[PDB]
């Protein structure tokens, strides 16, 4: 504290409806301006809306006027962000900021929550298809082998690869997840030394919340 | 509408040297500038306000300049912690805030050559109709590489998928996947494979292949 904390995020459909929440502590809320700022995945920031402090001014560019509606609660140290008719193009991670100023203007944001991810798309909730990845044949066996897990045609974001190895070490390379046929796609790699694969049993379990569902996938030398 | 343009999307630097970023207003901005350090899991922190002054608990190697239109920060003697995405920010008009694209700031490290692993489709996906090939390239410096799939002599790019990590904050280098998704039939239709990376560790390209038939 100076503490945000976004909450309310999620998958919604096109033309869906969103309302998120920021909860504030570590400071006195009704005293200062807030803001909400927007990352696209194309790691572009813009400002989405700004209120003062008693709520009796709001500010909008011409961007977001009016599909968007900033309030704040004074009482209860919340700030509230409400979205309508929402387009494949608000999705986006949106961040809950104090503004900052001097006597004459609000300039800047001085402290930022982490952040709620909103995903705004038709596309209908698929759990993924994993493949584990051996090595085809034959060698060379190397000092070090790499295993892997591909994890393809899932939505929304994200999933969670694990690796049992089982009391092995092994460190991860996770790649982030990219479109393709409508979907998403990643992969995930783990290296092991060579005379402890396949001599162990290697699986790979992938979760995907938003389905509920996990997959454990044995990584089969044959 | 004023526009903020960071000309600069990457740069290396080694530990301890001077780094200096630059921002430059489309108008008089009157100072009203300022510096964000987003992190790789999308920590955003204040750093420097109104060009030049310090945010609360943020270290005096960080430090901001400029006028008019133009303006930059610096940062004397790089620690790894400074590893991050760059923005500025000018806040003369609410709500008329711009920001810049965003500038990387990588650590530099020794080349080094990556570990490539090639992968021909499990059973299991070609028993459902598709065939995925995939390459991993890992552990490697520095982050240019292009990789590129050949298929009986045939270079391939579409329906190929290319994954990125960013840099490994204990090794400071780069991983990447290359993904290629066929149909079976495409797949077959074809015998020689080719996980081909062109990269300054080799002279030549580093190459790695398989054949269907096996
Ligand atoms: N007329 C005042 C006004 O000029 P203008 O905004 O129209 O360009 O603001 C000037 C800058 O004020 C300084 O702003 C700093 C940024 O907030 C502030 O530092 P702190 O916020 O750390 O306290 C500083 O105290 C302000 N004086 C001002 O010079 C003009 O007088």
């Amino acid at each position: 504290e100076v503490k945000l904390v976004e909450s309310g995020g999620g998958l919604v459909k096109l033309g869906g409806s969103l309302k998120l929440s920021c909860a504030a502590s570590g400071f006195t809320f009704s005293s200062y301006y807030m803001s909400w700022v927007r990352q696209t995945p194309e790691k572009r920031l813009e400002l989405v809306a700004a209120i003062n402090s008693n709520g009796g001014n709001t500010y909008y560019p011409d961007t977001v006027k009016g599909l968007f509606t900033i309030s704040r609660d004074n009482a209860k140290n919340t700030l509230y962000l409400q979205m309508s008719r929402l387009k494949s193009e608000d999705t986006a991670l949106y961040y809950c900021t104090r503004l900052y100023g001097n006597y004459v203007r609000i300039h800047t944001m001085d402290y930022w929550g982490q952040g709620t991810s909103v995903t705004v798309s038709s596309a209908k909730t698929t759990p993924p298809s994993v493949y584990p990845l051996a090595p085809g044949c034959g060698d060379t066996t190397g000092s070090s082998v790499t295993l892997g897990c591909l994890v393809k045609g899932y939505f929304p974001e994200s999933v969670t690869v694990t690796w049992n190895s089982g009391s092995l070490s092994s460190s991860v390379h996770t790649f982030p997840a990219l479109l393709q046929s409508g979907l998403y796609t990643m992969s995930s790699s783990v290296t092991v030394p060579s005379s402890t694969w396949p001599s162990e049993t290697v699986t790979c379990s992938v979760a995907h919340p938003a389905s509920s569902t996990t997959v454990d996938k044995k990584l089969e030398p044959s | 509408d004023i526009v903020l343009t960071q000309s600069t999307s990457s740069l290396s630097a080694s530990l301890g040297d001077r780094v200096t970023i630059t921002c430059r207003a489309s108008q008089d901005i009157r100072n009203y500038l300022s510096w964000y350090q987003q992190r790789p899991d999308g920590t955003v922190k204040l750093l420097i306000y109104y060009t030049s002054k310090l945010h609360s608990g943020v270290p005096s190697r960080f430090s901001g300049s400029g006028s008019g239109t133009d303006y930059s920060l610096t940062i004397t003697n790089l620690e790894q912690e400074d590893i991050a995405t760059y923005f500025c920010q000018q806040g003369k008009t609410l709500p008329l805030y711009t920001f810049g694209g965003g500038t990387k700031l990588e650590i530099k490290r020794a080349d080094a050559a990556p570990t490539v692993s090639i992968f021909p489709p499990s059973s299991e996906q070609l028993t459902s109709g598709g065939a995925s090939v995939v390459c991993f390239l890992n552990n490697f410096y520095p982050k240019d590489i292009n990789v590129k799939w050949k298929i009986d002599g045939s270079e391939r790019q579409n329906g190929v998928l290319n994954s990125w990590t960013d840099q490994d904050s204990k090794d400071s280098t780069y991983s990447m996947s290359s993904t290629l998704t066929l149909t079976k039939d495409e797949y077959e239709r074809h015998n020689s494979y080719t996980c081909e990376a062109t990269h300054k560790t080799s002279t030549s390209p580093i190459v790695k292949s398989f054949n269907r038939n096996e």
